[PDB]
């Protein structure tokens, strides 16, 4: 395949204007606030391109340090706050091999500092389906938004 | 985009996943597969 998947160089072009995934929320943050933001440190973007100089991007997500508490404890995690797929390479699974590649940099900076989960932000029905079947447990009343998979679920899905 | 996860009864939900993690699924397992060899 041509496709790979990396992070947003820090010095490099990319070809994003074309990007079209269905929802215009994630597209206009891919086109305006996105490169600003990931440069200024705000979040880590990861994008599925076409491996040319040219750079065109067909997908993305964010990905950020967070910690979740109770209305006691506290738990160090990872939010994975936005995932888009080009309209082209809709129906191949690429939304799955993007949250799989996220699982494993969450996985790899868990065996570093100490993660113990990853939460994940769902805006519909069709993405709480979708992270659902991925194997995220869902979050109920305020929290009905998020879904939460743990790193050992991370770990048994590289190690087994 | 949230950095501040604020739980109530989702914490139980949370705290059950960590002392009983759910066993990676085949459509996952699949996205590990394609993304192994790229
Ligand atoms: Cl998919």
């Amino acid at each position: 395949d041509d496709l790979t998947i990396e992070i947003l160089t820090d010095d490099a072009d990319y070809d994003l204007q074309r990007f079209d995934c269905g929802e215009e929320a994630l597209n206009l943050f891919l086109t305006t606030h996105l490169v600003r933001q990931h440069r200024n440190k705000i979040l880590r973007a990861y994008i599925l391109c076409r491996n040319t100089p040219e750079r065109q991007v067909l997908g993305y997500y964010t990905l950020c340090g967070s910690c979740f508490e109770r209305a006691y404890k506290n738990i160090p995690s990872v939010t994975l706050g936005r995932l888009a797929i080009d309209r082209s390479l809709q129906g191949q699974g690429w939304g799955a091999t993007l949250v799989a590649h996220a699982m494993n940099v969450v996985w790899s900076a868990s065996l570093a500092v100490g993660i113990h989960g990853l939460f994940v932000e769902a805006l519909n029905e069709k993405a709480h389906t979708f992270f659902k079947s991925l194997g995220f447990i869902p979050l109920v009343g305020e929290n009905e938004n998020a879904l939460f998979f743990p790193t050992k679920s991370i770990e048994l899905l590289f190690t087994q | 985009h949230r950095r501040v996860i604020l739980n109530e009864e989702s914490w139980t939900r949370v705290m059950d996943a960590l002392s009983n993690p759910p066993s990676p699924g085949e459509k996952l397992k699949r996205a590990a597969k394609r993304l192994q060899g790229m």
